[PDB]
């Protein structure tokens, strides 16, 4: 059992580091590098980034945070704190009660199922087709970002982003994917240098920063025929009824005038990889040499062609009618990158609500509600599992505890008041950050995407089994 | 944290008693600093021999002295309840609940527990002083001392008890049964079936006289003298021996006891004529002879005033286990106020330890006296498990941080049904959850029927769950429980209140 | 592989560190200040009262102090002064907090009051400022500003020296028609062999390499300057065979005659532009070299000739007189030359330096730091680099703040009396209202302590006069008199402060203290 104890002591330390990193009033942590560096960041990811750990159990706490961050853009410290206390509250049950780990693991699985029931009960519905409410929802949900003054479009930019990527299928034949979204890949955002944040806009298709060769050119073709070529030849182009000539390499005056004479535009410096992206949204054939051009060079599925210059660079619009490109505008590439730091975070907020159209009672009301509902289930559950089942209830009280502790209130009395408010009162009673008072989430909204709480509990119990199932730490190469 | 250091200290004596209590308990080897091997289950004997180090232990030890002196049982109930009441307080301390708030909680629970104990009453000993009513209590008292030997010890005690409880009727204001009413002696050799009970006094010293028996008459009169017997010395200085018995016998005396030395001729003549001679080194035992034979010691010499003679039915010299003893006893009359337990047993530790157990059984009967001592509670943690459920109900009824303390208060009463299991060898991961369900039922009624009788199985009858206490007639003394709760609650309150240990000026 | 304090003693560690930075960087405050010695281990001593030097060039042993120092370094890069007041405000904000921390006030409650005070402090700053007119007759106020910044960094005897220098320097750079000023157009030069009181203001630009030839004219009253990039030294076209001493120079002089034809063309300019005409002169400054015989001919026509010019100063020299850099003497025209007044080359036995003054229209000036030792030249260099930015803050921001700590003194009174009567915070957060106002006294208190005057009594005398203003229904700017020992009026005495400096001082001090007070655990990484 001594080896399992050492695994428990690992997570307790990981939690003690992250414990006070939760909240708008969160206490700062001091990262001391051996070279004399000192960072006071409140980013629990950065805290976990530098924490040099000994027990591989702590390494699994880091892999746990990676798993949460990769899937759900939030949940970092919620999972670290939740998962750690789930293990910690089981400690006297392992050591003193002499409960075999298999019994403990089986009990946690049953608590997971029951916990998901409570999470559903406390949920609040929200209509994702009410764009006006989704704007008020996402704008409040992204709370505390750098683009508060630009949050109007920094919110709407993400709403119009997820508007289209929604993986929409619903039927009893194959099932409902539930609007699965891939912000990393399916969405290709094209950040445009120049403009301001509020000038940012959303397009449909692929947008390239490859500029135009001649200032006089056919500006818009509603139904073009696009020739994707890399390299007599200028005449060969026109044989296939083209309207747009795109060249991979640089372009001289001869290609400007000969193709313009026939009403064809000239585009340079477009790599075959951008020519493939053109094929994704239109369908023209990629060709190297002009003497190899064939009748398959077509400009299908091309809704709009636009050649406007923004930011000392002409852009080629490949617009068509799980893919989208946003025409984000920013005074500099660093402003464009600042947009990502705040905008893509909103994309995750919208991904969560688009994943499930349901909200969670915040201020810690979700967790204290679970701690009450599990208690009623525990006394009604027969077996040795009466002991470990209560461990989750005591662990679910840590999250609301840290909200009180970082608020400066009495960490003992305020929790007991929360217990009575959830016992006889409504499940919507939470913790106010600024006042430090017990408040109802009807008054102070803070409604959180439910899937954050669902995945947080799932990944916490999952990792708890990974930490309990280890019987010894053995050396081997 | 002084309270944390105190918790560490109590963990030592908690480990001592946690494995001690119960008929399946484990013995402790105790080495006396004067060179005596003491092997016993009695934690009071343990703590008497255990040197006390941490001052917080002094609280717990003196608490057990309050229990043992004032009540002839409850020794481990104090140590066991106290150990866990302070163990569970570690959770309350670590949750941030202050010492005064924990103290306030246990005091609030003191009221809740005492009121519930009055409702846990199952039966009541109607004070018939009948062997059957005595056995209902003597058996469970002898239990926890020697498991399975109750048959030998119950017949020994319940019959010995009938010797010191005389025929009494309409008597609730007349006290009976002094602790010294039953004497226990040790004869090396034999086994349990070789033990017996004498209806009177037995002198562990071998026969000192040459006379074996008195006459055959009933109520042989007897004399005790205080002054040394010799040729009559005048009232002052002096710088007849046998004539004493010529004076004594006038009233009907066959037996002559001398509380002092013996003169020349009487040493021969007192025994020559068939009269028993006695000199007792124990002077309190001379006061016992005042109670057994009824003999009033004569303060003067050679002048047995009629009022200074008693009436004793039969005095003979008897052979016990091959080692001779002298018996001054009563026989169906002038009923003896003392009865002697004859323990024959070859192992001096088991022989002495059997006495230690019977000593406690004698003490239990002292608590079977009239002071509201007939109340019975359901044994084998049926009291403890039912208290757990009723305490948690008071938690639901109690607002405030006191709810946290009450919750941990109930957890503490699990140490008793747990100890009954850990010593008995049934899986605590199975017995304890079965106890919970056995006592926690939805009764179609306000009176739990057959669900307050659920017990803890210490027997080898393999069964999933637990047994019914009425099978063996296992009942606990209410007064023992009620007094123990008061002692442990206040004792733990004391330890929970120690904020700093300061050395006095030296 | 982890170390941290589960007890809050990490606050005791952070406070201990701040007390050190206080005791180190406090004693430098005020014209009654003391001087710190930085020893670099190579034998060089930097004698400084400047905070930026003591912040950026100190060996910091405390890991907590690393933050306070590096954070304070951001003060100078925003406002250009005020680094000492940051350090002192931070330490006292942390020390007054330790008092409230031991009372059980959670760091959040203390921090929130620090932020609430920041919002209130912006109100006072805007109400307390004095709007300055843009009259160029502000010489009196501009002189007074220079004294405020100089009396801090120098010994008060170099103040009378540096006061007219910095004042007249910035009067030159400040553009009229509400155009801005450019401190990069004000040159700062290092010269040895003179005393510190000899630091001088030059209307124009001084060159390092002077004339090296006995016939170089000493000065030109009315000078026309040529910037010449043509190689006038030994060059050859991109066979030389002599058999005796007679034939050597005939060949080389013929190859240098390609230069001498330009030497002829240069004196053809001299004859074209006042060869013999009076009250006119010709100054040559060549990027390339000048042949020793080319200097002789330049003497023949009384030409002040310079050679081997530094490129960056030569680019300035086009801006100095407004002339053009000449890439070929064959293109040498009479109008290319730039006009200046007194041009003279002062002889320093190490190197003669060229003074090019009274220039056409440079809008640029040079302050020549004079002084013999390295520790003296450094102290003066800081005084000039600091004072030029102090007078810039006044000309850029027309708002001036009554100095001598009137900001830090009166802000105490307003935050003590009003905030709770405003109901502007909360009952429990009043610990921050008091903490901030009590810490605002670290500046007027330290100013007094360093003077030797009674810390408590001087603060009392200040409050007495401030009370008179309440009944007098008038604005009385009351400050600390660091000379007599009593109170004074900054507007009568002439002690001024910057709006932008005090704005960023309170803003930054709140941020530094807030970050430190919220610290929970000190973690070790990479170990």
């Amino acid at each position: 059992r001594q080896a399992q104890i050492s695994n428990i002591t690992a997570a307790k330390a990981v939690a003690d580091v992250i414990r006070t990193c939760l909240g708008p009033k969160a206490m700062l942590k001091m990262l001391l590098d051996p070279m004399g560096g000192l960072v006071l960041t409140n980013d629990g990811h950065a805290i976990l980034r530098e924490i040099d750990v000994a027990h591989p159990a702590a390494k699994s706490m880091l892999e746990l945070s990676r798993t949460q961050d990769e899937e759900v853009g939030d949940g970092t410290t919620t999972v670290i704190i939740l998962a750690g206390e789930i293990l910690a509250q089981c400690a006297p049950y392992l050591i003193e009660k002499n409960i075999h780990p298999v019994i403990i693991i089986q009990a946690l699985k049953k608590a997971l199922t029951d916990a998901l029931e409570v999470i559903k009960q406390v949920s609040k519905p929200v209509d994702v087709e009410n764009d006006a409410a989704m704007k008020k929802l996402i704008q409040a949900s992204i709370g505390t970002k750098y683009v508060i003054h630009w949050s109007e479009k920094m919110c709407e930019l993400a709403l119009d982003a997820v508007k289209t990527v929604r993986k929409d299928l619903g039927q009893t034949v194959e099932g409902e994917p539930n609007f699965e979204i891939d912000i990393k890949r399916y969405v290709r955002v094209e950040k445009i240098p120049g403009g301001d944040v509020l000038d940012s806009r959303v397009l449909k298709g692929v947008l390239l920063n490859k500029d135009v060769v001649h200032p006089k050119m056919s500006r818009h073709i509603e139904n073009p025929r696009v020739v994707l070529l890399d390299c007599l030849m200028c005449e060969q182009i026109l044989a296939v009824r083209p309207t747009l000539v795109i060249t991979e390499k640089g372009v001289s005056d001869l290609a400007q005038h000969y193709l313009l004479k026939g009403g064809c535009s000239v585009l340079r410096r477009v790599k075959k990889s951008d020519n493939n992206r053109i094929a994704r949204v239109t369908g023209a054939t990629i060709v190297n040499r002009v003497e190899d051009l064939k009748e398959s060079d077509v400009g299908t599925n091309c809704g709009l062609f636009k050649v406007e210059m923004i930011g000392d660079e002409y852009f080629s619009f490949l617009d068509n009618c799980k893919a989208c490109t946003i025409m984000l505008r920013g005074g500099s590439k660093d402003i464009l990158n600042e947009i990502d730091r705040n905008l893509q975070d909103a994309m995750a907020v919208a991904r969560n609500v688009m994943l499930s159209p349901s909200l969670s009672p915040g201020g810690g009301a979700t967790e204290m509600a679970v701690s009450v509902k599990l208690a009623e289930k525990a006394k009604q559950l027969e077996g040795i599992q009466q002991w470990p089942y209560q461990a989750v209830a005591d662990a679910m009280e840590c999250i609301p505890r840290t909200l009180i502790q970082n608020a400066g209130g009495d960490p003992i009395r305020l929790l007991s008041q929360l217990r009575a408010k959830h016992a006889q009162g409504n499940f919507t009673t939470g913790i106010d950050g600024d006042k430090g008072k017990i408040v109802d989430m009807v008054s102070y909204g803070i409604w959180e995407p439910e899937v954050i709480k669902q995945q947080s509990v799932k990944t916490a119990i999952e990792s708890a089994c990974l930490l309990l199932r280890v019987d010894d730490i053995v050396s081997g190469v | 944290g002084q309270i944390i250091k105190s918790i560490a200290a109590i963990r030592e004596l908690h480990q001592m008693c946690l494995t001690s209590m119960g008929p399946c308990g484990r013995n402790k080897i105790i080495v006396n600093h004067l060179g005596k091997i003491i092997i016993t289950n009695d934690a009071a004997t343990m703590l008497r021999e255990l040197d006390i180090v941490h001052p917080a232990v002094k609280v717990l030890v003196m608490a057990t002295e309050q229990q043992k002196i004032d009540m002839g049982d409850g020794t481990n109930l104090v140590m066991i309840l106290a150990g866990e009441l302070l163990n569970v307080s570690e959770k309350l301390i670590s949750m941030g609940l202050s010492a005064v708030e924990i103290i306030q909680g246990y005091n609030m629970a003191r009221k809740f527990t005492l009121k519930e104990l009055d409702e846990m009453v199952v039966g009541e000993i109607t004070d018939k002083n009948d062997k059957n009513e005595l056995l209902k209590m003597i058996k469970p008292v002898i239990s926890s001392k020697k498991y399975g030997s109750e048959d030998i010890l119950s017949e020994l005690v319940s019959e010995a008890v009938s010797h010191v409880l005389p025929v009494a009727q309409q008597a609730g204001e007349i006290p009976y049964f002094n602790v010294d009413s039953i004497r226990v002696v040790k004869i090396m050799g034999g086994s349990l079936s070789n033990s017996t009970v004498i209806k009177g006094m037995v002198f562990n010293r071998e026969p000192e006289g040459h006379v074996k028996s008195l006459s055959e008459d009933k109520k042989h009169k007897v004399a005790v003298f205080t002054c040394p017997l010799d040729i009559a010395n005048t009232e002052t200085k002096g710088t007849q021996i046998d004539a004493m018995m010529k004076e004594i016998a006038d009233m009907g005396v066959e037996c002559i006891v001398a509380g002092a030395g013996v003169g020349e001729l009487a040493l021969h003549y007192l025994n020559r004529y068939g009269i028993l001679v006695l000199k007792v080194p124990s002077k309190f035992e001379l006061r016992r002879l005042c109670r057994v034979c009824g003999a009033t010691p004569l303060p003067r010499l050679g002048a047995p005033t009629p009022e200074e003679l008693g009436l004793v039915e039969t005095v003979k010299t008897m052979e016990i286990g091959g080692d001779r003893v002298t018996v001054f006893k009563q026989e169906q009359g002038e009923i003896s106020r003392t009865s002697t337990i004859i323990l024959r047993g070859a192992t001096q530790n088991n022989l002495d330890d059997i006495e230690r157990a019977i000593d406690d059984g004698v003490a239990a009967v002292k608590g079977l006296m009239k002071p509201s001592g007939g109340k019975l509670l359901p044994g084998a943690g049926a009291t403890e498990i039912e208290l757990i459920s009723r305490i948690t109900k008071y938690g639901e009824r109690t607002p405030g941080l006191l709810q946290l303390a009450i919750k941990q208060f109930a957890v503490a009463f699990e140490v008793v049904p747990r100890t009954l299991a850990e010593t008995a060898g049934l899986d605590v991961n199975e017995v304890l959850p079965n106890l919970y369900a056995a006592h926690n039922v939805t009764e179609p009624g306000a009176v739990k029927t057959d669900h307050l009788y659920k017990g803890v199985d210490i027997d080898g009858e393999s069964d999933e769950g637990v047994k019914d206490i009425r099978e063996e007639n296992i009942y606990d003394m209410l007064a023992t429980k009620k007094f123990a709760i008061n002692v442990a609650t206040e004792a733990a309150t004391t330890v929970l209140s120690i904020d700093q240990i300061i050395m006095a000026k030296k | 592989k982890a170390e941290s304090l589960r007890r809050d003693a990490a606050l005791k560690v952070n406070v201990t560190s701040a007390e050190g930075l206080q005791s180190v960087l406090e004693t430098n405050l005020g014209p009654k200040g003391t001087l710190k010695m930085l020893v670099d281990g190579a034998g060089n001593i930097k004698l400084t009262k400047d905070g930026k030097v003591l912040l950026t060039e100190m060996q910091i042993q405390s890991p907590t102090a690393v933050l306070i120092a590096r954070a304070a370094a951001a003060q100078d890069e925003i406002t250009g002064d005020g680094t000492t007041t940051v350090v002192c405000l931070v330490g006292e904000l942390l020390r007054q907090a330790h008092r409230f921390i031991q009372e059980g006030v959670h760091p959040r409650i203390i921090t929130d009051g620090f932020e609430i005070a920041r919002k209130e402090s912006m109100k006072f700053l805007d109400e307390f400022k004095i709007s300055k007119t843009n009259l160029s007759n502000d010489r009196e106020f501009l002189l007074q500003v220079a004294r405020s910044s100089l009396l801090t960094k120098v010994d008060a005897d170099l103040t009378e020296v540096l006061t007219p220098i910095v004042t007249d320097a910035v009067l030159s750079v400040y553009d009229a028609q509400a155009d801005n000023l450019d401190l990069h157009m004000v040159e700062i030069m290092q010269m040895q062999h003179l005393s510190p009181k000899d630091t001088t203001f030059i209307k124009g630009l001084v060159l390092d390499h002077g004339g090296r030839h006995p016939d170089m004219p000493t000065r030109v009253k009315n000078a026309y300057v040529l910037i010449l990039n043509v190689s006038l030294e030994y060059e050859k076209t991109e066979g030389f065979f002599y058999s005796s001493a007679d034939q050597r120079d005939k060949l080389a002089a013929s190859e240098r005659k390609f230069v001498d034809a330009k030497l002829k063309k240069i004196i053809d300019l001299k004859n074209e532009v006042c060869g013999m005409d009076p009250d006119k002169g010709f100054v040559i400054i060549n990027q390339k070299g000048i042949d020793p015989m080319s200097l002789d001919v330049f003497a023949k026509h009384n030409i002040l000739a310079l050679r081997r010019a530094k490129r960056r100063n030569m680019e300035r020299l086009q801006l100095v007189t407004g002339g053009e850099a000449q890439n070929s003497v064959e293109d040498l025209s009479p109008q290319i030359l730039g006009f200046s007044g007194l041009v003279y080359q002062e002889t320093i036995g190490e190197e003669k330096f060229t003074y090019v003054t009274e220039n056409t229209d440079p809008k640029s000036c040079t302050i020549l730091i004079k002084g013999s030792t390295h520790y003296a030249l450094a102290q003066t260099k800081d005084a000039v680099r600091d004072g030029l930015r102090a007078v810039a803050n006044v000309l850029k921001d027309k708002n001036i703040i009554p100095g001598a700590g009137a900001f830090y003194i009166a802000l105490s009174r307003y935050l003590r009396s009003a905030n709770m009567n405003k109901l502007g915070a909360k009952g429990k957060t009043k610990t921050g209202i008091e903490a901030f106002a009590e810490a605002l006294l670290v500046i007027p208190k330290t100013l007094v302590k360093n003077s030797g005057f009674d810390p408590l009594d001087v603060l009392a005398m200040v409050e007495d006069e401030l009370d008179d203003a309440q009944d007098s229904d008038e604005t009385r700017y009351v400050g600390v008199d660091l000379n007599i020992g009593d109170s004074c009026d900054p507007t009568i005495e002439g002690i001024w402060d910057s709006y932008r400096v005090l704005r960023n001082a309170i803003t930054g001090a709140t941020g530094i203290a807030s970050n430190l007070l919220l610290c929970d655990e000190l973690l070790r990484a990479g170990r």
